[PDB]
RNA sequence: GGGGAGCAAACCGGAUUAGAUACCCGGGUAGUCCACGCCCUAAACGAUGCGCGCUAGGUCUCUGGGUCUCCUGGGGGCCGAAGCUAACGCGUUAAGCGCGCCGCCUGGGGAGUACGGCCGCAAGGCUGAAACUCAAAGGAAUUGACGGGGGCCCGCACAAGCGGUGGA
RNA sequence: GCAGCCGCGGUAAUACGGAGGGCGCGAGCGUUACCCGGAUUCACUGGGCGUAAAGGGCGUGUAGGCGGCCUGGGGCGUCCCAUG
């Protein structure tokens, strides 16, 4: 299925943060706080440099693990933004972040992308007034994204959306915390993403 | 100041009365990620030294690639012995779609986004010269509008 | 102090060399050919001996060291005498490096200073008569090969040779470098490679005689006196 | 014996040129003063001139290059660069409009010989015309 | 069918050699020669198809013409500009820049073999595979090593000596 | 025993076999077979033949291919427009 599994790992296999966890990512506690090498008897161990697959190939990774996704629904997005107008490089993460799952979290309903994908397949939220529960739903502008009426009380529905009372919420979008909506406004421009990717390395990882 | 890249690493034989013995080539490239890029190819007896010597001659062997939005000014093909590049010009994200080679200097000169095919002999060193020298030879409707009106320009710009 | 058409003639310029060495190129500096040799264009060498001095000039009136270079036999005591009333020289052997390899090379300058050094030493009438000797016979070649390049604490900003097709290793190097090449260039030359030509003989002392001085009197001229 | 005028005309200048001439002559021949005509107004060329070798009809090109250069080798930039012959005798090439080609993103010239004249690639284009694809020069 | 001095496959005899059954020597038939008819292959080589135009020069030579210091054609060589080449080299006698047309190549061995067809009196030739098998076969250039290759030089290395070992 | 290829294994095997660890995909993953690609390695785009495979042993010339300068007609090729 989706990678279940350990995942402050990954995390360490690519070197950089991926907020893969949550509440911890973000305390001392992220083991790239802790043990930035990465994993199994060799992490220790110094280096070799990569080959130009090595690094065409983690930044793909990187990108991958970082938004949940298998390879084949992935390369299917990518494959997809090639065929867009547009800038690929810059396409393929707008139709990254128009998923369900993905929306969800950046709305701040889920603490992290996996606790979102639950949300959405146990059927938590509204789209447009009515359930959806595939996390690879894509959401277009002008979609209002909500709470089921039912789960409106869980424990973590109210929890995050009170850490909502300091964060503020992405560019191309809209949160009506009290009401437990949030409104998909544009995709997002690249300079709104700020991920830790060299996206054209990903483009060149498949143009082979 | 500029990022240094390898090429290639490689090891080479004489021989003496009592033994092969042995030298290090390297061949390594140098840019500024912004129109500049230089290669060098040095020999020395231990590696690392030769790839000091490589990064020395890179540097005096530099060539200003007239970068225009990330992508070079017109299409391009060049033979350097037997081994021979095309640089054919492109559009935005589509990426240094290259050889091994070719891509680091390319890269390094601050291309984003070109198409390449090599050619003829595949050999690293002169695939690497072809290329060096067909950016050496990039023109602009600039460049070249200069060349061609000259003998009266100002005339009409 | 300009040149005449006449004064050029009693040098005898304008005889060039025999028919059978020969740089077509050299064609355009020309008259014609009497009796086997090629008569230089002297209407010509005039009109070009005024762009070439009037760089000369300029150079020299800003600050300029001009290398002066001749191996020929001929030119020897003559690129000799005329640098020195200022600039360096080379007059024995071109080594090839002394431009393109100029650190190595200057090198051998401080090598000499610092034997000079030595022998104005008691230090000196220490080391074993054999070393001794031995030592001097060192600093005696150093003074031999660069008694003129030893003014040279950088690249010139021109070099100034007489017989460019003599001299094409200082030429390559020069060119190699960005530095302004002139040359005394006869019928057997690649005009090409200079810079700033004087097309005229690069042979007779006569010839060299004129030109040289002509040159470094313009250079005094202005350096301010 | 002599089967390609046209290109027997290109090749002259482009072996001329390699050699720095300052001028070649072409024996003359109506079309050949077009091609020559259109290579003027581009600038490959400072221009050519009628002229007349032993009561014979020819054609005087003057050729145009780049500035001397410094370093080892000053021999200028060429403005002709890379001239050549495309439809030849025994393989012709015509084109449709919407298939003349465009030389080196622009920068470069296609001839063309069509029911409305011999036109550059973007003088034909312009006039909604295609035709016999002369060669390519940049 | 004619001719046959000299030469000389095979063959005869002498030597050499571990053995020669070859290289050396003495003989010697075909053949080599002429005519006529066949054969039609070659390192049949410039290992470079023909024709035409264009792109510095120097020098040597055979051979024409001129107002024959020199100029101007056509050959044959050497050296070289530009250029070309993997290099060696080529370079107005192109292997350079181009157009026309023909022939040919497409990994090594198998193999110029097999089969078929054509020619041939014959010997045989032209045309011409695959199965299989290898992972190379190749070209040029570099360093070295070696040569019953060359050149110059050295060591009690030989020679010139003096004295020994090998025998007891 | 591995082995697509180059190769690995003859007592220290990152190449056999097991283990730990890692990488890649994930209800799938590998293998074999076949097509296209890579293979400008049949080269129209886009290759060659002095020595790498490659100029016919040389000529004559048939079909065919190709062919100077100027002017004019035809408009077959060719090009443009409209329409099916
Ligand atoms: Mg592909
Ligand atoms: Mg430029
Ligand atoms: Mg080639
Ligand atoms: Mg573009
Ligand atoms: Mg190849
Ligand atoms: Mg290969
Ligand atoms: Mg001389
Ligand atoms: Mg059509
Ligand atoms: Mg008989
Ligand atoms: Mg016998
Ligand atoms: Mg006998
Ligand atoms: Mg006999
Ligand atoms: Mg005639
Ligand atoms: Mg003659
Ligand atoms: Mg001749
Ligand atoms: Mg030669
Ligand atoms: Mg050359
Ligand atoms: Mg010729
Ligand atoms: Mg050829
Ligand atoms: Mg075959
Ligand atoms: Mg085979
Ligand atoms: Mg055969
Ligand atoms: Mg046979
Ligand atoms: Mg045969
Ligand atoms: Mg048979
Ligand atoms: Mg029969
Ligand atoms: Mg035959
Ligand atoms: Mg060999
Ligand atoms: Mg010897
Ligand atoms: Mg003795
Ligand atoms: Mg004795
Ligand atoms: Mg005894
Ligand atoms: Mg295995
Ligand atoms: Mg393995
Ligand atoms: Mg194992
Ligand atoms: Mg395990
Ligand atoms: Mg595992
Ligand atoms: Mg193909
Ligand atoms: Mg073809
Ligand atoms: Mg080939
Ligand atoms: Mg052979
Ligand atoms: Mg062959
Ligand atoms: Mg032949
Ligand atoms: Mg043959
Ligand atoms: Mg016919
Ligand atoms: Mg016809
Ligand atoms: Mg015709
Ligand atoms: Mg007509
Ligand atoms: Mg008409
Ligand atoms: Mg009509
Ligand atoms: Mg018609
Ligand atoms: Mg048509
Ligand atoms: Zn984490």
């Amino acid at each position: 299925g989706r990678y279940i599994g350990p995942v402050c790992r990954l995390c360490r296999r690519e070197g950089v943060k991926l907020y893969l966890k949550g509440e911890r990512c973000y305390s001392p506690k992220c083991a790239m706080e802790r043990r930035p090498y990465p994993p199994g008897q060799h992490g220790q161990k110094r280096a070799r440099r990569p080959s130009d697959y090595a690094v065409r190939l983690r930044e793909k990774q990187k990108l991958r693990r970082i938004y949940g996704i298998s390879e084949r629904q992935f390369r299917n997005l990518f494959e997809e933004a090639s065929k867009k107008k547009g800038v690929t490089g810059s396409v393929f993460l707008g139709l990254l972040e128009s998923r369900l799952d993905n929306v969800v979290y950046r709305l701040g309903f889920a603490v992290s992308r996996r606790q979102a994908r639950q949300l959405v397949r146990h059927g938590h939220i509204t789209v447009n007034g009515r359930r959806v529960d595939l996390p690879s739903y894509r959401v277009r502008p002008g979609d209002e994204i909500a709470v089921a009426e039912k789960s409106r009380n869980l424990e973590l529905i109210r929890q995050n959306l009170e850490a909502m009372k300091g964060r503020k919420v992405g560019p191309w979008l809209s949160l009506d915390v009290e009401g437990m909506k949030g409104k998909f406004l544009r995709l997002p421009d690249r300079e709104d993403l700020a991920l830790p990717v060299n996206e054209q390395l990903v483009i060149e990882f498949y143009s082979r | 100041d500029f990022e240094e890249k390898m090429i290639l690493i490689r090891r080479t034989a004489r021989m003496q009365a009592g033994g092969r013995r042995f030298r290090f080539g390297a061949l390594v490239v140098v840019g500024d990620r912004q129109g500049r890029v230089g290669l060098g190819f040095g020999k020395a007896p231990e590696v690392p030294l030769a790839v000091q010597k490589a990064g020395y001659y890179a540097r005096r062997n530099m060539v200003e690639v007239p970068l225009q939005n990330g992508t070079i000014p017109h299409e391009i093909e060049v033979e350097f012995g037997a081994s021979k590049i095309v640089l054919k010009p492109a559009a935005p994200g589509t990426g240094v779609i290259a050889g091994a080679v070719p891509r680091a200097i390319l890269e390094l000169a601050g291309v984003t986004d070109i198409l390449t095919k090599e050619l003829g002999s595949r050999n690293p060193i002169n695939i690497a010269y072809a290329t060096m020298e067909a950016l050496r030879q990039l023109r602009t409707k600039a460049d070249v509008e200069r060349l061609r009106k000259g003998e009266a320009h100002a005339q009409a710009q | 102090v300009e040149i005449t058409v006449k004064e050029l003639l009693e040098a005898g310029v304008h005889f060039g060399h025999e028919r059978k060495r020969w740089n077509p190129k050299f064609a355009r500096y020309i008259y014609a050919e009497r009796n086997g040799i090629h008569i230089i264009d002297l209407q010509k060498t005039m009109e070009e001996l005024e762009r070439t001095f009037r760089f000369i000039e300029d150079l020299a009136m800003r600050g300029g060291t001009i290398l002066f270079v001749g191996t020929k036999k001929q030119a020897q005591d003559i690129v000799r005498m005329e640098a020195e009333r200022g600039m360096p020289y080379v007059n024995q052997r071109w080594l090839g490096g002394m431009l393109t390899n100029f650190k190595t090379i200057s090198q051998r300058v401080h090598r000499l200073e610092e034997l000079e050094a030595l022998f104005a030493s008691p230090e000196i009438e220490e080391r074993p008569k054999k070393e001794q000797v031995r030592l001097k016979h060192e600093l005696e070649r150093l003074q031999k090969y660069l008694s003129g390049f030893r003014l040279l604490k950088r690249l010139p900003d021109a070099i100034f040779v007489v017989d460019p097709t003599k001299e094409a290793i200082a030429v390559r190097e020069a060119r190699k470098l960005f530095i302004p090449v002139i040359a005394l260039a006869d019928t057997d030359s690649d005009p090409d490679l200079v810079d700033y030509i004087i097309p005229g003989n690069d042979d007779a002392i006569r010839s060299i005689q004129l030109i040289l001085s002509r040159a470094v009197d313009l250079i005094i001229q202005a350096r301010g006196g | 014996m002599l089967t390609d005028p046209i290109a027997d005309m290109l090749t002259r200048i482009r072996n001329a040129t390699r050699v720095y001439k300052e001028s070649t002559d072409v024996p003359a021949s109506r079309f050949k003063e077009e091609i020559l005509r259109i290579l003027a107004r581009e600038g490959f060329i400072k221009g050519y001139e009628r002229v007349d070798v032993d009561g014979k009809p020819y054609l005087r090109v003057y050729l145009k290059y780049g500035p001397r250069r410094q370093g080892p080798d000053p021999r200028p930039e060429q403005v002709i660069h890379h001239i050549r012959r495309i439809s030849k005798p025994g393989r012709r090439v015509y084109v449709g409009v919407k298939e003349i080609p465009r030389v080196r993103r622009g920068l470069g010239i296609a001839i063309l010989s069509t029911s409305k004249g011999v036109l550059t690639d973007r003088e034909a284009r312009k006039l909604g015309v295609g035709g016999e694809l002369i060669c390519e020069v940049w």
